[PDB]
């Protein structure tokens, strides 16, 4: 009931809508018809307003064929359009009807019924006949109430045969507020306070009279429904949970939506707040008018889109923060007006007018809106029976004219043909309707089967610094590993703790002893070690201070120091340790060398050399005796196109993988040199005056050194990126790959915005297999953070799903995948909650889940 | 659809008279025509379903007013300052489509006719 | 939400961000 909305302010895995959910799209007469003075159409206030306050449009009135084509392409069930009143009744009074306009609406209605599309017909979408503004004052004069009911009566009589869904007025809030409050809309009276509320009053009363008209005289033999489309915005409190911010939030909502909803969908009166705040500006319903307003809508038509949001004078925000959260808005309607049936009568956003058909953001705005509606239906039980995307085609967007576009279909207004081209959102909304929700198509069904008996089941941690069971450090770790059925453990050493000099002339032997103790205790648990020599983090670069101050990784001698460190660790641990990662994610170490674009490429060259020197040392001097294996970890998030209808975004997704994985993988795995794609792309944007960076060619000696220096392929995979082609300026590494990212705010994500996109790991493994062949692959890091400190449902979810796709890559795709290391074992207090154990070493639920998988070698039938 | 006129009769010139047409479902346009012996029926006045639209013949604009009460299914013609030029048989008409038209082929149902006579 | 931008929710980034590994 009134006021119940304030409550609003004080793992979702659904993709598809209710059976029989109802998909549509909308237009409004004035935006799309054109032909404003054609075949005896009377002028509207909006015709006068444009030719006074401003300076063919989509020309639907002559191209009905072309819009019926677009409707068929989308596959919508309903189409919502509006009858231009002055095209029927030039003087609004119902003297002789203009038979050519009646022919147009009749022809449209016939075509929709024969294509099985339900019409939703809107009587009044702001284009009041000019003659009623001049003779009467338009909605200021209450004689309009019967002038409007007469017009509806004819419309029911001429079309009710074929129309079962009727809207009286589209968004009466803007009619009153911008027509007479702000002057932004026809007729353009600014600051007229008394008009605003008299106009609103006449619109309410006219609607009610049309509802009762329809209820009595047409519903029995036509059996349709009538509502009114109430627009509104949404608002959230300035301060977190400020009790009076919340009260102002409620005031904002009432002032826009309650003003018209409370008479029609509520108790039959204006909102009590308004009645106080406006005790004598605001008209009064008699107690009998109160009983004939209550209930004059057969459903809640609701509009939520850019016109209730911009310009800033459209609503009173009352100091609290603006919001696009449609789910909460729908919830507000549910509590205020007691869970009615909702049709979303208008929803969408807008794109800049120089975007033609590649409307990438429009897709993600549509995805986000649709997701909120599905949450509303499923989580909150809100009776949303239908969705009207907005709008079918580009047209004249009221005071903005043609400076924004809102159509699912592009119209070049400078061409006579005015063809309707499907934008990317038209492709997207098409598939949405086909599948009745989110494309359930990139998600293959679960496999039953098992990993081979010799698969590595790992857990990873990062750098451990030194302090056998003497060492308290190692006890607490063993207590954690004892609760895991993992067979491998992956941990990093601290280069600066072993050789504080960075030279072998000063070895911390206590530090090696602590590391050895870590390996040897783990062998007692029956757990093998994979030791990472160098694991740079944001917080600690990891270099011994002398080589940091001597230019770090830009200094080629830093690569030799690393070889000295590698040999030491191979010598003092290699009898115990059979798996080695030289460097963890050197490809993402470019960002520390942010400055020159040639700076990040040089540091990466010395990083490749460090690895190849360490690896050759092992291969020559330590493998014969120790018979272990050595590689490095690459960060390897998957990439898909942001806009999948843009051939340019497909190419950007491959370029991303080139710059991310092939940068290191191509020389060290396959050819001893940088990948062609990368050298050749950096060629153009420097041969085309955009970047002063060169990717230096590598000496045939340099080629020889790096080629073939990996015993297996190691990948740290967490998420999938959605990438856009965008030509960037500058010469930084980021700049040369010409890539921007789009966060799909609608996917199951972690606190830190890691997307759960399981099938990305399967695509990655096959991309790796196909570029670098049937060499062995270990996933050396895989995880996600999670707010939950005992029941990490998101980690459990991620782990089950991604491991299921790894199984698919093994059983179905035949990728030589040998191991999975989960990320990570424990978490530090300031740091994102990535651990299987809390900072206090308490175990989370996912441990039992990970063990169960390990015990089963997968997901057996 | 049956229509019935009421309130004809003889009136002194310059006097006043009020006809009503009672009907016996849907909305309709109420019409009024008058016919003199040997002349074609002439349109007098009509009224839309909720009275937003009223039309009159020029020869009666100012003197005649049409109105209706949908609740009683009755249209009224209030004739004031009657001339001898107003003597005729007066027929009420109904038209179903809520469009106010002035020619007689556009009305579907017709009343029996009531005589109005203006003498001095 | 920048109500006057065509990307009011700022979905289009251009910053890759560090991997889990660099946030420890």
């Amino acid at each position: 009931f009134s006021g119940d909305g304030r409550a609003i302010w004080s793992l979702f895995l659904y993709d598809t809508f209710p059976k029989n959910f109802f998909w549509g799209i909308g237009t409004g007469a004035l935006q799309v018809e054109g032909s404003w003075k054609k075949d005896g159409k009377g002028p509207s206030i909006w015709d006068h307003f444009i030719h006074t306050h401003l300076k063919g449009s989509s020309d639907s009135y002559i191209f009905l064929e072309k819009d019926l084509s677009a409707l068929d392409f989308i596959g919508v069930s309903f189409y919502q359009f509006s009858i231009s009143w002055p095209r029927l009744f030039p003087d609004g009074i119902v003297t002789v009807a203009n038979a050519k306009g009646l022919q147009y609406y009749s022809t449209l209605l016939d075509a929709l019924v024969l294509r099985n599309i339900e019409p939703i017909v809107t009587l009044y979408h702001w284009d009041l006949p000019l003659a009623l503004q001049e003779k009467y004052g338009g909605w200021k004069n209450d004689t309009i109430i019967d002038i409007f009911n007469d017009y509806a009566t004819y419309c029911f009589q001429m079309f009710g045969d074929r129309v079962k869904y009727w809207i009286t007025i589209h968004n009466p809030y803007l009619v009153a507020w911008h027509g007479y409050g702000t002057g932004m809309h026809a007729p353009g009276e600014k600051g007229n306070l008394a008009a605003v509320y008299t106009v609103g009053h006449n619109l309410i009363k006219a609607h009610s009279k049309v509802w009762h008209n329809y209820n009595t005289h047409f519903r029995p033999h036509q059996k349709g429904w009538l509502s009114i489309t109430l627009g509104s915005h949404w608002i959230e409190p300035q301060r977190s949970e400020n009790t009076m911010d919340i009260f102002k939030c409620q005031q904002s909502m009432v002032s826009v939506l309650g003003w018209f909803a409370n008479p029609i969908h509520g108790d039959g009166d204006y909102p009590e707040g308004m009645r106080k705040k406006l005790f004598s500006v605001l008209p009064i319903f008699s107690e009998a008018e109160k009983h004939e307003m209550r209930g004059t809508a057969d459903f809640f038509a609701f509009s939520f889109g850019p016109n209730n949001f911009k310009p800033l004078n459209t609503m009173a925000k009352m100091g609290q923060n603006v919001s696009l959260n449609l789910r909460e808005a729908l919830n507000w309607i549910k509590l205020e007006y007691n869970n009615p049936r909702i049709l979303i009568a208008e929803n969408g956003w807008f794109t800049d007018s120089r975007v033609k058909t590649e409307d990438t953001t429009a897709i993600y705005m549509m995805k986000n809106f649709l997701s909120q509606v599905l949450q509303a239906i499923r989580l909150d039980e809100i009776r949303v029976f239908g969705y009207t995307a907005w709008s079918l085609l580009d047209g004249f967007e009221w005071q903005d004219a043609y400076t924004i576009r809102r159509g699912l279909f592009y119209v070049d207004f400078n061409s006579k043909q005015k063809e309707r081209k499907p934008k990317s959102s038209a492709h997207y909304y098409k598939q949405i309707i086909r599948e009745n929700g989110f494309s359930l198509k990139e998600s293959t069904p679960d496999v039953q089967g098992q990993f081979p008996c010799d698969f590595s089941w790992g857990v990873t941690e990062s750098v451990l610094k030194p302090e056998c069971t003497d060492f308290v450090n190692i006890k607490k770790q063993l207590e954690m590993l004892a609760r895991m059925k993992v067979t491998h453990y992956r941990f990093a050493l601290d280069w600066a703790s072993v050789l504080p000099t960075g030279q072998l002339s000063a070895v911390n032997r206590q530090a090696l002893r602590y590391y050895r103790c870590v390996v040897s205790e783990g062998l007692k648990l029956g757990i093998s070690a994979m030791v990472t020599l160098y694991y740079p983090t944001h917080a600690h670069l990891g270099l011994p201070e002398p080589l940091l101050h001597a230019d770090g990784w830009l200094n080629p001698s830093t690569a030799e120091a690393f070889q000295a460190y590698a040999g030491l660790c191979f010598q003092e641990l290699g009898d115990l340790v059979k798996l080695w990662i030289t460097i963890n994610e050197p490809n993402r170490l470019s960002d520390i060398y942010n400055r020159s674009g040639n700076d990040t490429y040089g540091a990466a060259h010395n990083l490749l050399v460090a690895h190849a020197l360490a690896w050759r040392l092992y291969d020559r001097q330590f493998r014969p005796s120790q018979r272990g294996a050595v590689s490095l970890s690459l960060h390897a998030d998957w990439a898909e196109p942001a806009n999948p209808y843009a051939d340019s975004h497909w190419r950007a997704a491959e370029r991303f993988l080139q710059f991310e994985i092939a940068w290191f993988a191509e020389p060290l795995f396959k050819t001893g040199d940088y990948p062609a794609a990368m050298r050749e792309y950096i060629a153009s944007k420097h041969r085309r005056g955009l970047s002063s960076s060169a990717l230096p060619r590598l000496t045939e000696a340099e080629r020889r050194l790096l080629k073939g220096t990996v015993d297996f392929c190691a990948l740290n995979h967490f998420t999938t990126r959605f990438v856009m082609h965008e030509q960037l300026a500058g010469s930084r590494y980021d700049s040369d790959r010409d890539i921007q990212f789009l966060q799909d705010i609608t996917r199951l994500s972690s606190p830190t915005r890691l997307a759960v996109i399981p099938w990305g790991v399967r695509k990655l493994l096959r991309w790796v297999r196909r570029n670098y062949g049937d060499m062995d692959i270990y996933i050396t890091a895989s995880g996600i953070d999670d707010q939950a400190l005992e029941d990490d449902r998101l980690r459990k979810y991620y782990l089950g799903k991604y491991l299921q796709e790894v199984l698919k890559a093994y059983l179905i795709d035949k990728v030589r995948i040998k191991g999975y290391y989960a990320f990570k074992l424990a978490e530090e207090k300031s740091k994102p909650r990535f651990g299987f154990f809390t900072s206090d070493f308490k175990a989370k639920s996912s441990i039992q889940f990970y063990n169960k998988v390990i015990s089963s070698r997968g997901f057996p039938f | 659809v049956q229509l019935v006129e009421s309130g004809g009769g003889l009136v002194q010139a310059g006097g006043s008279l009020r006809l009503s047409c009672a009907a016996s479902f849907s909305p309709y346009v109420g019409g009024w025509f008058r016919q003199a012996p040997g002349k074609e029926r002439e349109f007098v006045a009509a009224i839309s379903w909720s009275g937003g639209t009223k039309l009159y013949a020029d020869s009666v604009k100012g003197r005649f007013t049409i109105s209706r009460d949908n609740a009683k299914n009755t249209v009224y013609l209030q004739m004031n300052t009657l001339k001898r030029e107003d003597t005729a048989v007066y027929y009420c008409a109904a038209r179903r489509i809520n469009e106010v038209l002035t020619t007689a082929p556009d009305y579907d149902f017709w009343g029996q006719g009531t005589q109005v006579t203006v003498s001095s | 939400p920048d109500v006057g931008s065509s990307d009011p929710l700022s979905m289009v980034g251009g910053s890759q961000g560090r991997s889990p590994s660099y946030e420890s």
